[PDB]
RNA sequence: GACGGUGGCCAUGGAAGUCGGUAUCCGCUAAGGAGUGUGUAACAACUCACCUGCCAAAUGGACUAGCCCUGAAAAUGGAUGA
């Protein structure tokens, strides 16, 4: 085939020309790699704001949109895109923008390959028995599924916790588990006020 | 809607529709076979609670269980809200025959049963909904200026108003 | 365990497709027989499993 | 009277009869699809908790 | 990444995009057909259209027409004359 994804392009020349930048604040964000489905959810107070725009083409024609104002066109003599990252325009304080996405946010399930931090608790439900299942859980510490009245082969409180981080050893250990409930929220790229930018943060500082 | 009573003694929810008055259906395996761990329906005549005057006919229902309970709760669907307005005719004895019939204004019913299909979607309740439902259907135009699934109105291009509410 | 190996199997076996003229499998994403006798058909079905 | 009944149409009014069936859920889907091949309808499946 | 209304209305009283009939709309988005199959009782799950991350300069296609090939099988041992 022949395009820009698999087909080309007649509303991506308007990403760029979707606004002006009228706002004072922006911050790049990493809400690309957590679902779509719980996406739409979390965001109300974070649409409303200056919303969630501009593509990622249109990424490295945001330089134009930065000579209007006074900030420079480079964050901190680097744009800190290499990644699936989009610009979320924000009218919050400059104590506010820090932690403008993480106010409401909520993770993905956790993939191959990796493990990924579980704090909140995994579901319940009837789902039957299985005798092999257990002979898995000898690797974890805690090797009992059975609780209350009802039967099933997965608990009812989270066993994997953080601290179990790993790049791929007991990752394996969470394919053998029927549900992925992984809570890490949303990730900020940089913090940016205009002039000025910043590390990733999740204080008010 | 949400649940009525939360589940207890492990979180515990069903699907299968029980459209209308009639039968005696209640799901607590709809993916294996007819028992989960014990028999627990429960109550016969639940579907009927559930849609007395709603629908005869692809009537959806959010089943769950309290450990050996269930409070009739239903999803304030697209679909549900609509029909409970229309006339019995075309609620009662339809079972095993077609409706495409109802342009009648249900405008005021649907604004309030907005919040309840979704809590947070960044759109006005009584604004958006005029565009996502009215002209998203073939048994519910609203107001006759609007057309049932098509792009001559819904999207003011006949329409004046469509972001604001009527 | 098995239905893993099954697939392997099937892949080695049934996935590839044929031509109409030969019925010799070339492969399950093909455009062509890539056989002489043919005339390079490039009019190729896929093999037909247990369940059809 | 034969006559007078054959020129009106004559609808085929079929000897039919309700299957209960009694199976399990996972292989009745299947049972179902080859009733349909016998020029069969499904009034209702349901399942009874209790059995 | 591949969504919300949504399990679209029907048939159903299971068919929840995908045994299947007809309409096939709107939100929101970087993008997402009331859905391309695989799969499943139908779903779920997976993939496709659709979009984007990286890599980094060419890509895609429908035809025409030279030579070649396929089409192009038969009777002593054999013929660009060798």
């Amino acid at each position: 085939m022949s395009g820009a994804g698999s087909k080309r392009k007649n509303v991506f020349i308007e990403k760029a020309t979707k606004l002006f930048t009228t706002y004072d604040k922006m911050i790049v964000a990493e809400a690309d790699f957590v679902g779509s489905s719980q996406l739409q959810k979390i965001r109300k107070s974070i649409r409303g704001i200056g919303a969630v725009l501009m593509g990622k083409k249109t990424m490295i024609r945001k330089v134009i949109r930065d000579l209007a104002d006074s900030k420079p066109e480079l964050d901190a003599l680097n744009t800190y895109l290499k990644q699936n990252t989009c610009i979320i325009f924000c009218k919050d304080n400059i104590a506010e923008v820090k932690r403008v996405i993480n106010t409401q946010r909520v993770g993905a399930p956790a993939k191959a390959g990796v493990f990924a931090p579980n704090d909140v608790i995994i579901p319940a439900g009837p789902t039957g028995m299985e005798p092999t299942q257990t002979s898995f859980l000898q690797d974890l510490k805690i090797a009992t599924k059975i609780n209350r009245g009802q039967i099933d082969i997965v608990n009812e409180v989270h066993i994997i916790k953080t601290g179990q981080k790993v790049g791929a050893s007991e990752a394996t250990l969470l394919q053998k588990l029927n549900i992925k409930p992984f809570t890490y929220g949303l990730e900020p790229k940089i913090i940016y006020d205009a002039g000025a930018c910043y590390s990733p943060s999740i204080s008010e500082e | 809607m949400p649940p009525k009573v939360d589940p207890s003694e492990k979180v515990e929810v069903f699907l299968r529709v029980c459209g209308g008055e009639a039968g005696a259906m209640s799901t607590l395996a709809p993916k294996l076979g007819p028992l989960g761990v014990s028999p627990k329906k429960v109550g016969d005549d639940i579907a009927k609670a559930t849609q007395p005057w709603k629908g005869m006919k692809v009537s959806v229902k959010l089943t769950i269980q309290n450990r050996i309970a269930v409070p009739e709760v239903l999803p304030s669907a697209s679909a549900l809200v609509i029909k409970a307005l229309k006339e019995p005719p075309r609620d009662r004895k339809k079972e095993k025959n077609i409706k495409h019939n109802g342009n009648i204004p249900l405008e005021e019913i649907c604004k309030i049963a907005k919040t309840m299909r979704f809590k947070s979607l960044a759109v006005d309740f009584k604004g958006s909904v005029l565009e996502i439902l009215g002209t998203a259907h073939s048994v519910g135009c609203k107001v006759n200026g609007k057309s049932p699934r098509d792009i001559q109105a819904g999207i003011q291009s006949g329409e004046i108003e469509v972001v604001e509410p009527k | 365990i098995e239905p893993s190996l099954v697939i392997l199997a099937r892949k080695y076996k049934c996935d590839k497709m044929i031509c109409r003229k030969c019925y010799a499998r070339l492969h399950p994403r093909a455009v062509n027989c890539r056989k002489k006798k043919c005339g390079h058909s490039n009019n190729l079905r896929p093999k037909k499993k247990l369940l059809k | 009277c034969r006559y007078a009944l054959q020129v009106k149409p004559q609808r085929l009014m079929a000897a039919m009869y309700t299957c209960d069936i009694m199976a399990t859920g996972d292989v009745l889907g299947r049972v179902y699809a080859v009733l349909s091949k016998r020029e069969g309808r499904v009034l209702q499946e349901e399942m009874k908790e209790g059995t």
